[PDB]
């Protein structure tokens, strides 16, 4: 899949490919966070 | 009031207002206002448009 990004105010999973204007494709708010996926990070309990 | 070639151009600002911060015109957006939490996270300025009514007049007649 492409990398999911999340808008700050309306929360739509927008898939920003590397060649477009960055904006949310529902409301148009410009700050867009990045979605956390499954990968293994090992933390010690100390 | 300053001097052109033997006329006399006169300006005055009648009124000046500051608009609350919106997006620039032409922006395809749903909520046109700009809030401070956008301007902190994007590192821009929270700024409002200043505009005024200048009154140009040559040789004393308000034109
Ligand atoms: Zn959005």
């Amino acid at each position: 899949q492409p990398m999911i990004y999340i808008c700050g105010e309306c929360h739509t999973e927008n898939e920003i490919k590397s060649r477009d204007p960055i904006r949310c494709r529902e409301c148009g708010y410009r700050i867009m966070y990045k979605k956390r996926t499954k990968r293994l990070v090992v933390f010690d309990a100390r | 009031e300053f001097a052109f070639k033997d006329e006399r151009i006169s300006f005055t600002i009648l009124d000046a207002v500051i608009s609350p911060p919106t997006v620039p015109k032409g922006t395809i957006c749903k909520e046109a206002n700009v809030y401070p939490a956008e301007c902190r996270g994007r590192r821009s300025t929270y700024r409002g448009k200043l505009t005024a009514d200048i009154n140009w007049a040559v040789n004393g007649i308000s034109k």
